[PDB]
């Protein structure tokens, strides 16, 4: 019920500075931060950076329930203040993707939920651009999650916008289709299916480096997505 | 004079009857006042009966809510298992389609 | 006749007095009876309010019962779906080992 929101922020920052400690107190602070994010708040103009960078640090906490909750909070900041992530997109994406290799299923689940919102909230062009080097160079299963994110983002852009991004997008998918991991090859097929649904036959000249066998498999999934 | 004497006797009879009616009405005054307390208590007990009844119904609603909660826990569990199975199918399906092409190739 | 008529007037005045005494006692009975009536009025109103309150509760009870029944049907639906998916997995499993 307070007007002065900065005071609330200061006490939240203070509590959350207690990395690897005070788990219950920090859960309260995190939930408090979640609540604020819903509120119609003047916090963000002054404190967005400070909150975000402390929350991203908190992703590395030793306590699983803290990492998981920090990702839930991040998810809400993403869907309510997407414009503010302009200069922190690379960082925020990487941290969200990295959480996908957590040994704790609850943390991976929270990261998948965050990744989903990130893809529907962040500027689509910028997201695709950020994801391209990650898809080409990150370790399994971070590259996998990046491809899945790229797919979600591609479904949000116009044909004209996608055509402009395709030279950045295509190399990772061509290379991913040869990846040793079945899940990475499948994600790339799924991503190519989603491109096809936007640009149709225009996709074909981008695929000149594929073998016949890889073309067959892509055409099969193209045909499966068209039917049932 | 005799008619005057008889009316005097009649008026005495009326007097004796009004003495009785007066006293019998007074008997009712106490009786009605005490009836107030009896119906007050009847009300007191009724409200206690009302509150107990509400408590019994609320208990049964508690029981039902526990059943609803259990069913929601099981539903979340089954929906998780179903998502798990669907991912198994998707992964296996791709491997079989991929292996079939390599065999044809 | 005048002295007999005078006695009759006095007895009549005694009568008038007793009518008034009797009517004062009646008025007392009336007051107490009206106070009883106000309590009876409260009691009928309490019962009425209670009966309506019980209907509201019983309607909530039935709503919860119908939620449990719906949940039981959805569980059977989900179990069937699960079994179908498991058959697919099993069929694909033995096609990989082929």
């Amino acid at each position: 019920f307070s007007l002065d929101h900065s005071d609330l922020v200061a006490e939240l920052l203070k509590e959350l500075s207690n990395h690897n400690e005070r788990v219950e107190e920090r859960k309260i602070a995190l939930y408090e931060l979640m609540k604020l994010t819903q509120e119609e708040f003047s916090v963000w103009d002054e404190h967005f950076k400070t909150i975000l960078l402390l929350l991203l640090e908190t992703l590395g906490d030793k306590e699983p329930t803290i990492r998981a909750l920090a990702l839930k909070v991040l998810r809400e900041i993403l869907r309510h203040q997407p414009a503010r992530f302009k200069n922190y997109a690379e960082l925020t994406v990487m941290k969200t993707l990295e959480a996908h290799k957590d040994p704790h299923k609850e943390v991976v689940r929270s990261a998948e939920e965050a990744a989903s919102v990130l893809a529907t909230s962040i500027s689509p062009e910028q997201c695709i651009k950020v994801l391209c080097p990650i898809i080409q160079t990150a370790d399994y299963p971070i590259n996998l999650a990046a491809i899945k994110m790229q797919t979600k983002v591609i479904e949000r852009v116009s044909k004209e916008t996608l055509n402009l991004l395709l030279p950045e997008i295509m190399p990772g998918l061509i290379q991913g289709y040869d990846n040793s991991e079945s899940s990475v090859r499948k994600a790339c097929v799924f991503c190519l299916v989603a491109v096809h649904a936007v640009i149709g036959d225009e996709l074909k000249p981008h695929l000149s480096q594929l073998t016949g066998s890889k073309m067959k498999l892509l055409n099969l999934y193209i045909k499966r997505a068209q039917t049932g | 004079t005799t008619a005057l004497q008889e009316a005097l006797k009649e008026k005495q009879q009326h007097i004796e009857q009004l003495l009785a009616e007066r006293d019998l009405e007074r008997a009712e005054v106490a009786k009605a006042t005490s009836h107030v307390g009896e119906i007050e208590q009847e009300l007191a007990l009724a409200r206690d009966g009302h509150d107990q009844h509400v408590l019994e119904l609320e208990a049964k609603m508690d029981q039902l809510r526990t059943m609803v909660e259990a069913a929601d826990r099981e539903k979340v569990e089954l929906l998780n298992q179903l998502e798990e199975e669907k991912r198994k199918v998707e992964d296996l399906q791709f491997r079989v389609e991929e292996e079939s092409i390599t065999k044809g190739d």
